[PDB]
């Protein structure tokens, strides 16, 4: 399995209502493992898996210590760009980045990532090569420059191929059995009628680990992509997902159509069927 | 100003059998900006003790959120979520449905 | 771990 260390902070100005928010998260795999909330009574950095509670009064503190900074680095950033696009005193608007790394099943650097937007549009990128920046526009192009100058990307190196890949693994090792874990899907089949000459057929996954899976149903052999019905992967709420793909068949056809999942955790995918 | 109208899906965490304990979930998602409003309902009522994880958002930088609640599901209870952002003309409602 | 970082646009 090849695994990921990301970490999204947003931050929201509230014009006339105090201080922006900044709400920091990070996760490995599909696992979050941590938050920061700006309105919280806290004001430090918390668990969000078990696996991290154990960590240290020095990691917390030091953890806390950074993301207050990434809290006034991100409402400096806010004003900034308030002033690159010379908008109104009066609007929120939001700035979200997103930081992390990824590493293959070997556990070595294979990815780095920095992208930051503002309006929920892409601002600036780091691109793969985490020297060069991706600049959306002139502003963001001002950015780009003063970036180039600090040697910012440079910087950005040693965190996401030491510091980044160096703790992922340690959160693997630590949190062993939540992430090092593959939980294969629970598949089975609905069956409700819509009317006298069609039904829906009902292809479920549920309990499974990590996110990612591919649920096709098809008639005859002939993928049924313009007319399957699916859902987002959501989450259960206990560190597994669900998803669905629905089908209406004319009814006597349900011989024909077979579901088929793939998952990281099904040693070969599965085709099911209504019969 | 990019403004993006969430997905809303309300499901169990695990199976209804009624009369067993379970979670009531409603992911919103897709959304932008952050601003969201979403309540779970109980033949209409308003659940109060619900909570929700922290707030994250996609490749496509539109957020996602899910709220949640224990619930023992019944077979006369009708349960919902009401949602509500500056994309709805009105707070949308959806119905849980068992068997999605 | 985060990084420490206080680089603005």
């Amino acid at each position: 399995g090849s695994h990921s260390m990301r970490y999204f902070f947003t931050s929201v100005s509230r014009p006339g209502r105090g201080e922006p928010r900044f709400i920091a998260v990070g996760y490995v795999d599909d696992t979050q493992f941590v938050r920061f909330d700006s309105d919280a009574a806290s004001q430090r950095m918390e668990p969000r898996a078990p696996w991290i509670e154990q960590e240290g009064p020095e990691y917390w503190d030091g953890e806390t210590r950074k993301v207050k900074a990434h809290s006034q680095t991100h409402r400096v950033d806010l004003g900034t760009l308030r002033g690159y696009y010379n908008q109104s005193e009066a609007g929120s608007h939001t700035v979200q980045r997103m930081y992390g790394c990824d590493v293959g099943s070997d556990w070595r650097f294979l990815r780095g990532y920095h992208q930051y937007a503002y309006d929920g549009k892409d601002y600036i990128a780091l691109k793969e090569d985490l020297r060069s920046w991706t600049a959306a526009d002139m502003a963001a192009q001002t950015t780009k420059h003063k970036w180039e100058a600090a040697h910012v990307a440079e910087q950005l190196r040693a965190y996401l191929e030491g510091t980044c890949v160096e703790w992922l693994r340690r959160y693997l090792e630590n949190g062993k059995e939540t992430l090092q874990r593959t939980d294969a899907p629970k598949t089975h089949m609905t069956h409700h009628a819509v009317s006298d000459h069609e039904a829906t057929l009902r292809c479920w996954a549920l309990s499974f680990y990590p996110a990612e899976i591919t649920l096709t149903w098809q008639r005859d052999g002939e993928d049924q992509t313009q007319d399957t019905e699916l859902v987002e992967t959501r989450p259960a709420g206990d560190g597994t997902f669900q998803k669905w793909a629905a089908v209406v068949v004319p009814s006597g056809q349900e011989q024909r159509y077979t579901c088929h999942v793939q998952h990281e955790g099904l040693p070969k995918p599965l085709t099911l069927r209504w019969e | 100003m990019i403004q993006r109208t969430p997905k809303i899906q309300v499901y169990s965490r695990h199976p209804a059998e009624n009369g067993k304990s379970n979670f009531l979930n409603c992911y919103v998602s897709g959304f932008h900006p952050s601003d969201i409003e979403v309540d779970l309902l109980k033949n209409g009522e308003r659940i109060e003790k619900v909570e929700h994880s922290d707030l994250s958002f996609s490749k496509d930088w539109s957020f996602y959120l899910l709220y949640y609640t224990e619930f023992t599901p019944t077979e006369k209870d009708e349960y919902a979520c009401r949602v509500n952002h500056v994309t709805l003309s009105q707070p949308k409602i959806v119905k849980w449905d068992r068997d999605m | 771990t985060l990084t420490s970082c206080n680089t603005s646009v």
